[PDB]
């Protein structure tokens, strides 16, 4: 096993000089062992990426699944120690940078039938990896106009070069 | 040139914040206790005209911030980036309070300031333009109002519906620039010089100044265009969701300057209103509007 | 029946990240003033409901000690008083059920 | 084994305006009758302890000491200070780095007073000008100016093991007297939180 | 017009029946935004037989049947049947709750039974005529 | 949050002004 996510969060910066800007936060926070599936979990955790931490909870809080709960209560924790140890001033300046599931160690067992058939048995755990930025979460993209479209193709046909010649 | 007084002003404005930042030594530290019914009861240390409502509203969650437009200090209307200046209790103003009567007055005057910036802008720099007041008239009424006095070459010129909509368009950029409304609270002297060209400024001025004891005065920037306000304004002007400039009404009593009263109507973005109902309300506000 | 072949991760890929297949975000969210918790605009806040709901359950424990058997219900209209609160004339042939509890400001 | 006892045999109450003030030596000599006998019980084991000669070996090792938390110099810090001084010293500072200089004394350091199976602790009276920058993990600045001397009065107290042999001197613990200023306030702004109530409750 | 509910349409008529039996004993009852609504219909209409008159031999029948607990028969001829006299419908009240968290997630609503001396529910409130937008209506309204 | 909200021509009109609505809507229509 590795745990190489915790360690992130054990990383300390060298002291920023007076000509750098505010460093902003990073925390990376994890559940190692849930009793869910990944391929599941990971629905939950695509949909979340880049959104705010307040925004999040909301969805959260109004999900069925069982793992958006999970998800919240790894959230809470991630917030909470960002305050107390990272040092964040404001409890909702902060989004989610990333998210994603990991498979974890599982149980095997024999499953009976009863017609004499037998199977295998799979009790599936997995992991939950996030990393939280302070501030606001960026600006989403905005489509090409036609302009955009149509000044490319010719930049990319004034940049033709003639081919295998002198 | 007009981009000269646009500025000097803004200078102005600059360095009367940085006395301000000087006059206040190091960080002072206060202690305001929340008094709003959600979460009553904490206090948060804050540096003294340093920090800002919204600061707090950042402190607690997203959802203050979003739904707070105002903030009562110590049963005071504060702006929500009018930065801090004792410890007091502090609550928030939603568009949806029981009584939004203060927050209709900032969202009235604030609107009446915004409008003004259109007209001065509107304007080729070869024309003169001289704003007179922002008259306050109720929310009943149907439109605000604002009263501008032109020069003797448009005299013979009235907005046609493609006018009216090119102020419309003025007024949705700044709505889609969203710039905050900026605060300060500065002396009849230095108001005066900003601005002695407009002799009607001059004299609300002097107005403000004679009724307080001191002579500081009201002061509202947007971006580069400053203007007095008789009251607290909206933080930024991306709250307002639907804007039209309904008619303009030409007083007859005009004779040494052409004096125009702009009906218009705005509503912020937490209240929208249906296709017909803002039509009847935009055709209700195109009539002339008097003060009562 | 099985495939004829093994399906593709990257085929997989696709198909579990489709946006038919993910994950949609609510716009009808809703702030409860009263519990400042949050909530749906067509369903009511459910912190503040606890209170209420839970309140019945003290109501009704009350009321079925007072009557003490089954099959007892009155014919006649029922009232609830708090300490404090006084029968009216009103309140005359009228089951009465007493809180020790004084009266709720929500209750009314 | 315990080489330090927690607390202080007796506390010497400083007098308001010390700092403003030869004089306060000879309020020493006054008060010796209260004090020798204990400054004898530690001339006994070692016969060479001066109260006039102490402060200059004593403010070595407080000054030491802190050098070491710059380095995080533990293993040397360990060695100054006791073992009740150390984790107060470090524990906070975990996961931060702090730039601690020493400004010229402002006064000279002197022993105050002294007490003491036998552990004899030593009251230092030190008024320095240090200054004191702490960042974050990030590398953020949380406290303290770099630059900027902050002139404080304390009193030191170190604590030697007269019974061991290899007993020496080491910092204990320092008396804050009630008339020196309060400390640089943080950076950051805080929050308090207010009362929490159970659903049934309503707020009071 | 009829939702399929238990193991058989006697049963939904028995479900149905104990449903409209534990309503009238404790006047608000929390289930299934699907049942409730199913049930409504059915209470509104007893209270019709029950201002009919408690003499009325159809009347008796159908309460005896409907109600399993024979002391609520006195009740409805001596307490909702007169409570509701001056009212002609609406009588009960079926509102929103939130969805059970017993793993199904299904819609939960209550209904109650209106003039109860129970606590009043927490009904929805809406917008206050002194907002911005409501102020500016009362002004087209007064200018009309 | 700066986020899309959901909204009806009668999630804030009120009781009285809705009347009003109704029977405007009527005359325009007349
Ligand atoms: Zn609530």
């Amino acid at each position: 096993i590795s745990r190489k996510w915790e360690k992130k969060n054990k990383i300390v910066y060298p002291p920023q000089l007076p000509g750098e800007p505010r460093r902003p936060a990073e925390i990376y926070h994890c559940r190692r062992q849930i009793k869910y599936s990944k391929d599941k979990m990971w629905y939950l955790a695509k949909m979340i990426r880049g959104m705010s931490i307040d925004q999040a909870l909301a969805q959260l809080e109004f999900n069925d699944k069982k793992g958006a709960q999970i998800i919240k209560e790894v959230l809470l924790e991630a917030q909470d120690m960002a305050v107390r140890d990272h040092n964040v001033e404001f409890r909702s300046n902060l989004h989610i940078a990333e998210s994603t599931s990991g498979r974890g160690q599982c149980l095997k067992r024999i499953r009976y039938h009863g017609r004499g058939r037998f199977g295998i048995m799979e009790k599936v755990y997995c992991h939950y990896f996030v990393k939280l930025v302070e501030g606001p979460p960026p600006p989403p993209e905005v489509p090409k106009t036609a302009v955009d479209h149509a000044k490319d193709y010719i930049q990319q046909l004034r940049s033709r070069t003639i081919i295998h010649t002198l | 040139s007009p981009t000269e007084l646009t500025e000097m002003r803004n200078d102005l404005f600059n360095r009367e914040k940085s006395r301000q930042l000087s006059l206040t030594p190091r960080t002072e530290k206060i202690e305001v206790k929340h008094v709003g019914k959600t979460d009553p009861g904490t206090v948060f240390v804050m540096n003294k005209n340093i920090s800002t409502p919204y600061s707090c509203a950042m402190h607690l969650s997203e959802w203050y911030c979003s739904k707070s437009i105002l903030a009562l200090v110590d049963g005071q209307p504060w702006d929500m980036y009018k930065p801090l200046t004792k410890s007091c209790e502090i609550k928030f103003l939603t568009f949806k309070d029981p009584d939004p009567k203060e927050v209709n007055k900032a969202y009235w005057r604030s609107c009446a300031m915004m409008l003004g910036c259109v007209i001065e802008r509107a304007f080729k720099d070869d024309y003169v333009v001289s704003l007179v007041r922002a008259p306050e008239v109720p929310v009943i009424a149907g439109a605000f109002c604002y009263d501008v006095t032109l020069d003797k070459r448009l005299d013979e010129w009235m907005p046609t519906k493609e006018n009216l909509r090119s102020f419309t368009k003025d007024a949705h950029a700044l709505i889609y620039r969203d710039l905050p409304f900026e605060t300060l609270d500065v002396d009849a002297r230095v108001a005066l010089e900003i601005f002695q060209h407009n002799k009607y400024k001059v004299d609300f001025i002097e107005e403000k100044a004679s009724q307080n004891p001191e002579r500081i005065v009201k002061l509202h920037r947007i971006g580069d265009f400053i203007d007095v306000s008789e009251g607290p304004l909206i933080p930024r002007t991306s709250v307002c969701f639907q804007y039209e400039v309904s008619a303009v009404h030409n007083l007859n009593p005009s004779q040494p300057n052409l004096i125009r009263r702009f009906q218009g109507l705005s509503l912020p973005t937490h209240l929208r209103a249906q296709f017909t109902i803002w039509d009847k309300l935009v055709e209700r506000s195109r009539k002339m509007v008097t003060e009562d | 029946a099985a495939p004829k072949n093994r399906r593709t991760i990257e085929v997989n890929r696709c198909r579990r990240r489709n946006p038919q297949k993910l994950i949609k975000i609510k716009n009808n969210i809703d702030i409860c003033p009263e519990c400042g918790h949050l909530k749906q605009k067509h369903v009511l806040c459910g912190y503040c409901y606890e209170k209420v709901r839970q309140e019945t359950t003290k109501i009704r424990q009350q009321i079925g000690a007072q009557e003490g058997g089954p099959f007892r219900a009155p014919s006649v209209e029922t009232m609830v008083l708090y300490t404090g609160e006084k029968p009216s004339e009103k309140d005359q042939g009228k089951r009465i059920v007493e809180r020790n509890i004084k009266r709720p400001s929500w209750f009314t | 084994h315990l080489a330090c006892t927690a607390g202080i045999f007796d506390p010497y109450v400083p007098p308001e305006g010390d700092a403003r003030m030869l004089t306060q030596r000879t309020e020493r000599l006054r008060k010796n009758a209260a004090s020798q006998l204990a400054i004898r019980k530690i001339r006994e084991f070692d016969a060479n302890f001066k109260t006039k000669d102490f402060p200059e070996k004593a403010k070595d090792i407080f000054i030491e000491a802190h050098l070491c938390l710059n380095n995080s110099d533990h293993d040397r810090l360990h060695t100054l200070v006791t073992e009740h001084c150390f984790p107060d010293m470090v524990w906070d500072l975990k996961y931060k780095t702090v730039r601690w200089g020493f400004v010229e004394s402002l006064e000279p350091a002197q022993v105050v007073h002294v007490r003491c199976n036998m552990y004899g602790q030593v009251t230092v009276r030190l008024h320095t000008r240090q200054t004191l920058a702490i960042y974050d993990r990030f590398g953020r600045l949380m406290y303290g100016q770099e630059d900027v001397p902050k002139d404080v009065l304390e009193y030191v107290v170190f604590e030697r093991h007269l019974m061991n042999p290899y007993g020496s001197w080491r910092m204990h613990a320092k008396i804050v007297p009630a008339w020196a200023p309060p400390k640089q306030p943080i950076l950051k702004t805080l929050m308090i939180p207010g009362p929490q109530l159970k659903p049934w409750e309503e707020y009071e | 017009v009829y939702r399929r509910l238990g193991l058989g349409p006697e049963s939904r008529i028995h479900l149905l029946r104990n449903l409209l039996t534990g309503l009238v004993r404790h006047e608000r009852i929390e289930a299934t935004w699907a049942r409730a609504d199913e049930m409504r219909g059915y209470a509104e209409k007893l209270i019709d037989y029950g201002k009919l008159g408690d003499t009325n031999e159809r009347a008796m029948r159908m309460a005896d049947f409907w109600l399993t607990e024979k002391d609520l028969i006195p009740k409805l001829f001596k307490v909702l049947a007169p409570r509701f006299q001056g009212q002609n419908g609406n009588y009960t009240r079926m509102l929103q709750i939130p969805n059970r968290k017993e793993q199904d997630r299904a819609k939960m609503a209550v209904i109650e039974y209106k003039g109860n001396y129970l606590p009043p529910l927490p009904l929805p409130h809406r917008d206050s005529n002194l907002t911005l937008l409501n102020q500016l209506l009362l002004g087209l309204q007064q200018d009309l | 949050l700066h986020s899309k909200s959901s909204t009806w021509w009668d999630e804030h009109l009120s009781e009285e002004n809705l009347s009003f609505v109704k029977q405007l809507v009527s005359d325009e229509n007349k």
